[PDB]
């Protein structure tokens, strides 16, 4: 039943953070990832 | 000239998380970059203390951060899980601990230590042997 | 990506954020600092002319704010390159010190005059930016530019341009 | 990215004098940023080798 | 070779380690003569 439907932008996910003066959370494993990147460097030429 | 020459500390300007270094590859009028990034995985929470003091004399790690489980207190990376047992090497002296607002309590080993143990319990082995003549 | 918020507990090791943490009694979710900011500037036509509403509503950007505000309140810089971990702010600024290359003993022995170094810092802020009326002139030109480009396009329509009428009407 | 999510090692890049860190506040068509700087007080002369 | 160099004895932290330990090993031994 798909349709066109209008409603609110939504932010992203709320979280909350566990804060104490006491406290710290050290990470144990880790990962690699790789990205992308676009740029344009350069625009055709063109002389009249 | 930055994130492939070299390895860059500008945040977020090669690749979102912590850098490494990246490949360029062409493209037609434009150009990509391959940002390679490191990026931790799941996270544990600990109890830590900013100082601890032995004799009185506070101690702060050289480099790294104290760490307990809520049996036993060590110096870890602050981006790898490591535990180490805490030593003289490890942390350096700076004044008393009363002034500092939330020190903890613990004992501090010392390195050199143990081989003197074991020379004093070698040196003590030799004065009973002594005896003997 | 992620709307942190700070938990209502407020024992910041001596620090105050008062004045730039948002204050739930006013309607919009603004704080001290930042209403000043909403009224020292001074901010549908006839002809065509029409003015479109920004994508982000005003108390929308206000949220990023926060969000941005209270990460960096608990988590450091961490949150920005990852997963979010928390940290106590009594021992945040002993790593920012080790950037500038003193050691880390010299906070925890002076944590109570810098507390008040940085509080008291925050306080002359708010009135700097209400006294003076020269601190705002960066953002108060984008608007008079705007509106005296648009202003002046009107006042053209008025210009004989060389004929014996202006109007377009009883030419 | 660089002086609110980091402290940035730039000189006079986020604040005049030693970095630490930054707030970000709203504003009509900008922003307005709160950079804690680290400046030295009253020195002394000494003799060095 | 280097310029500007000035002369200063320096503190050695592992001599009075092995120092006292000496100084007590030294009367340990006139110790060990009484028996």
């Amino acid at each position: 039943s798909q349709s066109i439907i209008a409603y609110t932008m939504s932010l992203g996910a709320e979280n909350s953070v566990a804060y104490s003066n006491n406290s710290i959370a050290i990470p144990i494993n880790f990962t690699i990832s790789v990205t992308t990147e676009i740029l344009p460097v350069s625009m055709t030429k063109t002389s009249v | 000239s930055e994130c492939v020459l070299g390895q860059s500390k500008r945040v977020d300007f090669c690749g979102k998380g912590y850098h490494l270094m990246s490949f360029p590859q062409s493209a037609p009028h434009g150009v990509v970059f391959l940002h390679v990034t490191y990026v931790p995985a799941q996270e544990k929470n600990f109890t830590t203390a900013p100082a601890i003091c032995h004799d009185g004399k506070a101690h702060f790690p050289r480099e790294g951060v104290f760490v307990s489980n809520g049996t036993h207190w060590f110096v870890t990376q602050r981006n790898f899980y490591e535990p180490q047992i805490i030593t003289t090497d490890n942390t350096f002296v700076s004044g008393n601990c009363d002034v500092v607002i939330g020190i903890v309590n613990n004992t501090v080993y010392d390195p050199l230590q143990p081989e003197l143990d074991s020379f004093k319990e070698e040196l003590d082995k030799y004065f009973k042997n002594h005896t003997s003549p | 990506k992620q709307i942190y918020k700070t938990p209502p507990i407020k024992d910041f090791g001596g620090f105050n954020f008062s004045q730039i943490l948002p204050d739930p009694s006013k309607p919009s979710k603004r704080s001290f600092i930042e209403d000043l900011l909403f009224n020292k500037v001074t901010l549908q036509k006839f002809n065509g002319l029409n003015v479109l509403p920004p994508l982000l509503t005003d108390e929308m950007i206000a949220q990023y704010t926060s969000a941005l505000l209270a990460g960096t309140i608990t988590s450091g810089w961490t949150f920005g390159a990852g997963p979010a971990l928390q940290i106590p702010f009594p021992m945040q600024m002993a790593y920012r010190f080790n950037g500038i290359g003193v050691t880390q003993n010299v906070l925890y022995e002076n944590q109570k005059l810098i507390a008040n170094q940085f509080n008291s810092a925050i306080g002359k802020i708010q009135d700097s930016l209400s006294s003076t009326p020269s601190a705002l002139g960066k953002l108060q030109d984008v608007v008079n530019q705007n509106a005296q480009a648009l202003n002046t396009l009107v006042k053209q329509l008025s210009s004989n341009f060389g004929a014996i009428s202006s109007v377009l009407n009883d030419i």
